[PDB]
């Protein structure tokens, strides 16, 4: 009945209001149909009246004594459903006095589970600067924290991802610096929150072109895109990165630099230091176990090749040195590319070589070491049957002997395992 | 004058389905030494075959048709029926014994005995025991895979079997496998729990359980401290069989089973070969220890004295 | 959801009605939510258990007025949750106070699986996995000769009871129904084959260990004989509500069980029963349909149930804890013939241990140290 007419008249609200009060108050242990009746009346009734409801409606929405933050934690995915859908359409208000109440409590909320989780961690509270009152003294359980702030993240998306909401915390740097102590320590213990965050940011910024046109909104995100750089080249440096965000932040970075090139009108962004600390990132993240990321380290700094110093061009070519001779093929190929594609004042200068230098550091320890007396006569015949005939009899088999040449009882870098180089050196040696 | 014996296409069968010896393995063994030897326990599901072919001489990439051990068909789980019998045998390039394992206490196989002791009920419990012992024995090294974390009941059984063994004593190192991981399972405070556990569920169990095969130091957890576990078991994690915003995938919580897989087949061979008798044994020599054990196993005396008690 | 105890010390709006036990048992993984309380909300359709929620045993109760039915879920070493917390306070306050812990503990276990034995209609139990453990067959083979070392003592209690005549002949209201549970664990219409396989091997592996029997009276429980006794739960994304979370905003950013139950509950709340006798000769079998004053009353005096305790200590660990003390004494014999005296004393210890070893070696190898010191 409701839905019949249309959101232009002043029909009375408050009768309205107090029945979905009433019902809402009183729908704790109600069956699986009654609470998604409820929520989707409440959907309608917030669609309905735009503009018009009291502050009031909503600060007691939003509150721990409410019932509807007890009713997300549904096994039923409809009733998580129905729950986002009554979050997107509270914040999907045009009327900011109304709705910065509820953007305070949601982050007033995502805090305190934030302090929790910290707490528990053995480790002090932050985020002091978007706490809430209503949220003072609570108590959290670890999976109670984790599943509110990851509810709360996936509910920020309806202003997130908006088409064009002038709030004081923006969502921008409430994702890139208040919510910095998630790559402390917390993505280490809880790696879903950081995951969370990074998708989030992507996914909003993607959708305003990573704010490259820019670099009153226009002048408000004048500086978005050195931010960004800045946030990937400080994560990208990191050590202790999962797969999952690693290959998220690959992917983030494999899609600014091709738009950093897709136009000419972008060349003085190839100065400010953000990006040079990105490209810093991005040599230091290749040469990993990983294949695919080192693919797309490769691609990445294939697209921009131009534009950058010696330095970093310097770099490179010893990277592609030592890439040269690796166990794969797709690898060999990419940065066979990548190393033709740079010019030969480079490639031929007199330069020191950091990666070779390492390799002959490496072998130099392994000889300096005591023998091991492990090398069996069969591996030493294959040996000698492969150098001197040609036919070794075995069909990446340099690593599996190395490996089994090996004893846990009783040290080359892993990541320096995958290079033919030196396990033939460490072949010939033994 | 130097080229290698043979190569092996596919593992043999090193003990009939009967318990009976098969000696046809000695055309594939020389007369080195250093020999190192990896055994697997399970339960019917849990993967065995799957997991021994994938760390002998077979790629994640490649087809379950091919596979050097023969593994569980589409047809066959339907049925509810095992498909390993006995005891395989089969040896890589690198000179490294793998002995595969039937299922231990399968309703398969005490279904099948249905249609064929006071009743048919402890004849698989003492089958299984008799293949524990023989793999405690004559292996260098076992592997546990638990298709659920927390059996209970698998613990007491390993604990029994090593208490019943044929016989400065010999203790081959156990490894705890937990196959089809989840993302719940590759969290820090979950680890911690199930290390607890292990060590708290196997304090007296004298067996080397500890100190090797850490999977902490294997860069499974980037930022995990090493104090982070009071003790930190030999226990692995084999997870389940695995515009440039919208091609991003789904998010798992855990590293790639390619990965993981390789990592485990790179810390099984980098294994230490302690000996087993005193004296130096070769492949001929520790066939022909494994021959004799098997058969004293059969017909032991502490076998009998459990038999009676049940 | 409440405990048992302190639910029968304590009903006007429903001192009357006709209702029906239903018992869950069986085995759990370590999980968030686990697979009884997701089992509970399923079947009553709300939110019963909700989410983030000396003795290591316990029993829930709850009942369900809309459906007239009461629940009772057993929680023990098996679960868990429970071995967790057991795990983490014997880590901080010998191998052979381990043992008594544990065969306490299994003990334990074992008498309160007996007690819901007795005071259910329908039983459940549970399992991780699609297959099913063949050691349960031993189980129920130890506990049926219990209860009948306990029937006469149970009898005895609840002689003054309005339960009936065959209540306290038989110190049950009927032969109860065990209903088996598996988890599909990512396996494999071939459901429907895989679950009847189940059901034939259960049936024959049940029938040779004579834990079945053509009479449904001296058994303890029985299976159905043309309906279906055997249920795999599918996959879903219900578990691990983060990955659920985390899939919702990816899209953003872009028969049953009820059934399977409520076909056996029809049978007991329409007063028909259950028969299950295919020996050539059926007899007739035994059944009632109390209220809930009148369950009250019986399951009171049942749980407040002298020689119990001595009845469970005869009945595991006994096996292991027999063979490894016949182990020590076989051992002790050898090393006291072989016997300054510290190279002596050595040597016999070393054979000792040599020749045999078990739970309970100290005690044998102090006796046979004190009887060698003691000899010179
Ligand atoms: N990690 C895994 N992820 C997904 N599927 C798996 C995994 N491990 C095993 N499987 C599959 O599940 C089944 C397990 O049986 P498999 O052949 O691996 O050995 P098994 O269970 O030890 O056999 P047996 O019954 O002889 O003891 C197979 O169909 C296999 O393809
Ligand atoms: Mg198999």
């Amino acid at each position: 009945l409701l839905g019949s007419l249309d959101p232009s008249m002043t029909i009375h609200c408050d009768m309205v209001i107090t029945y979905g009060l009433d019902q809402l108050e009183n729908c704790q242990t109600c069956g699986t149909d009654y609470i998604i009746s409820v929520l989707n009346l409440l959907t309608l009734i917030v669609e309905q009246i735009n503009t018009k409801l009291p502050s009031s409606f909503v600060e007691k929405l939003f509150i721990p004594s409410s019932k509807l933050l007890f009713l997300r934690y549904h096994k039923e995915k409809e009733v998580v459903a129905v729950a986002h859908a009554v979050y997107q359409a509270v914040l999907s208000l045009k009327n900011i006095p109304v709705l910065e109440t509820a953007y305070k409590l949601i982050l007033g909320e995502m805090t305190c589970a934030l302090n929790n989780l910290l707490h528990s961690l053995q480790l002090p509270e932050a985020c002091s600067e978007i706490k809430h009152e209503a949220f003072k003294n609570h108590v959290f359980n670890v999976d109670n924290a984790k599943f509110v702030v990851i509810f709360d993240l996936s509910a920020l998306t309806t202003i997130g991802n908006a088409k064009n909401w002038a709030l004081s915390p923006t969502v921008f740097a409430l994702l890139s610096k208040n919510l910095m102590i998630v790559h402390s320590d917390l993505a280490v213990h809880f790696p879903a929150i950081q995951y969370a965050v990074l998708y989030t940011l992507y996914s909003h910024c993607t959708r305003h072109d990573h704010f490259i046109s820019s670099s009153t909104v226009t002048t408000a995100t004048k500086k978005h895109f050195s931010i960004i750089l800045n946030l990937l080249g400080i994560l990208l440096k990191k050590d202790n990165l999962n797969q999952d965000t690693r290959k998220l932040l690959m992917t983030w970075a494999l899609e600014a630099a091709v738009l950093m090139r897709k136009s000419e009108t972008y060349a003085p962004l190839f100065s400010l230091p953000s990006f040079h600390k990105f490209c810093k990132g991005l040599l230091a993240n290749t040469l990993v176990e990983d294949v695919n990321i080192c693919l797309q380290a490769c691609s990445s700094l294939h697209a921009l090749s131009s534009s950058l110093p010696d330095d970093l061009l310097q770099r490179c070519v010893d990277v592609c040195r030592v890439q040269l001779v690796h166990s794969g093929t797709r690898i060999r190929q990419a940065f066979g590319k990548l190393l033709k594609s740079i010019p030969l004042d480079v490639v031929l200068s007199n330069n020191n070589h950091t990666e070779i230098q390492e390799i002959s550091l490496a072998l130099r320890s392994h000889m300096s070491k005591a023998p091991s007396n492990t090398f069996h006569p069969q591996d030493f015949s294959d040996v000698i049957s492969f150098i001197l005939y040609g036919n070794s009899h075995r069909t990446n088999w340099l690593e599996r002997l190395f490996y089994s040449c090996q004893r846990l009882d009783k040290t080359i870098p892993r990541n320096l395992l995958k290079t033919d180089a030196v396990l033939w050196q460490w072949a010939i040696w033994e | 004058k130097l080229l290698p014996p043979e190569r092996m296409k596919h593992s043999i069968k090193l003990v009939d389905d009967q318990m009976n010896w098969c000696d046809s393995a000695i055309e594939y063994l020389l007369d080195q030494t250093d020999v190192l030897v990896v055994g697997v326990l399970g339960l019917q599901g849990t993967g065995k075959s799957m997991v021994m072919s994938l760390l002998s001489a077979n790629t994640p990439e490649e087809d379950q048709r091919t596979y050097v051990f023969r593994a569980q068909s589409a047809e066959m789980k339907e049925r509810g029926g095992n498909q390993t019998s006995g005891i395989d045998f089969f040896i890589t390039q690198e000179r490294i014994v793998f002995l595969d394992t039937q299922p231990i206490l399968s309703p398969s196989i005490l279904d099948h005995l249905i249609n064929n002791y006071n009743l048919p009920h402890t004849y698989v419990e003492m089958q299984s025991l008799q293949i524990a012992a023989f793999l405690f024995t004559v292996c260098h090294v076992v592997i546990v895979v638990q298709d659920w974390f927390t059996d209970l009941s698998l613990y007491r059984f390993l604990q029994t079997a090593e208490m019943v063994k044929p016989s400065t004593e010999y203790y081959p190192h156990l490894v705890f496998l937990q196959n089809k991981a989840r993302r719940e399972d590759f969290c820090p405070r979950k680890l911690r729990q199930m290390h607890l556990m292990i060590d708290q569920l196997m304090a007296h169990s004298h067996l080397r359980y500890k100190g090797t095969l850490s999977m902490l130091q294997c860069n499974v957890f980037p930022g995990l401290p090493p104090d982070f576990l009071d003790s930190e078991v030999n226990l692995f994690l084999v997870p389940f069989m695995d515009p440039l915003f919208s091609l991003l995938p789904g998010y798992r919580g855990h590293p790639s089973f390619q990965s993981l897989v390789s990592k485990l087949r790179s810390q099984v061979m980098s294994m230490a070969r302690p000996q087993l008798s005193h004296t130096i044994l070769t492949e001929k020599n520790w066939f022909h220890y494994a021959a004799r054990i098997w058969d004293g196993v059969r017909k032991s005396s502490a076998l009998a004295e459990y038999s009676r008690l049940l | 959801p409440v405990s048992l105890r302190d639910l029968l010390m304590g009903e006007p709006p429903w001192r009357e009605d006709e209702i029906c036990v239903v018992g869950i048992f069986g085995k759990t993984a370590l999980r968030l939510n686990s697979e009884k309380f997701s089992l509970v909300n399923t079947v009553c359709d709300r939110q019963v258990f909700p989410l983030f929620r000396q003795d290591y045993s316990l029993l829930q109760a709850y009942y369900s007025q809309e459906s007239k039915v009461l629940y009772l879920l057993l929680t023990s070493i098996c679960d868990n949750s429970q071995l967790l917390r057991a795990c983490r306070a014997l880590q901080s306050g010998p191998h052979a106070e381990a043992h008594e812990f544990w065969k306490h503990q299994e003990k334990l276990q074992c008498l309160s699986l007996l007690y819901l034995f007795s005071v259910c209609h329908i039983l459940l139990l549970v399992h991780p996995t699609c297959s099913f453990d063949i050691t349960y067959d031993r189980v129920f083979r130890a506990l049926d000769g219990l209860r009948q070392k306990v029937l006469p003592l149970l009898k005895t209690a609840i002689k003054d009871c309005p339960v009936g005549k065959d209540w306290k002949l038989n110190c049950r209201p009927c032969p109860p129904r065990l209903l088996f549970l598996f988890q599909l664990n990512g396996a494999l219409s071939p459901k429907r084959r895989l679950q009847h396989a189940l059901e034939d091997q259960i049936y024959r592996i049940f029938r040779k260990s004579r834990v079945l029997t053509n009479q449904s009276i001296n058994c303890l429980f029985t299976v159905p004989a043309n309906q279906a006794f055997v249920y795999i739960v599918p996959g879903s994304q219900e578990e691990d509500p983060v990955g659920m979370l985390l899939d919702q905003l990816r899209s953003h950013c872009t028969f049953t069980l009820r059934e399977f139950l409520w076909q056996h509950v029809e049978l007991v709340l329409s007063k028909k029963g259950f028969d299950d006798s295919v020996g050539r000769n059926p007899q007739p079998s035994h059944f009632e349909l109390p209220t809930y004053q009148k369950w009250i009353s019986a399951a009171s005096k049942l749980y407040e149930v002298s020689k119990i305790l001595s009845s469970i200590k005869v009945l595991f660990l006994d096996i292991d804890t027999k063979f490894s003390e016949n182990r020590c004494q076989k051992a002790l014999p050898m090393a006291h013939s072989a016997y300054v005296h510290k190279n002596q004393l050595a040597q016999a210890l070393r054979v000792y241990s040599q020749h045999a070893r078990g739970p309970a070696f100290h005690k044998y190898a102090m006796q046979l140290h004190e009887d060698c010191y003691k000899f010179w």
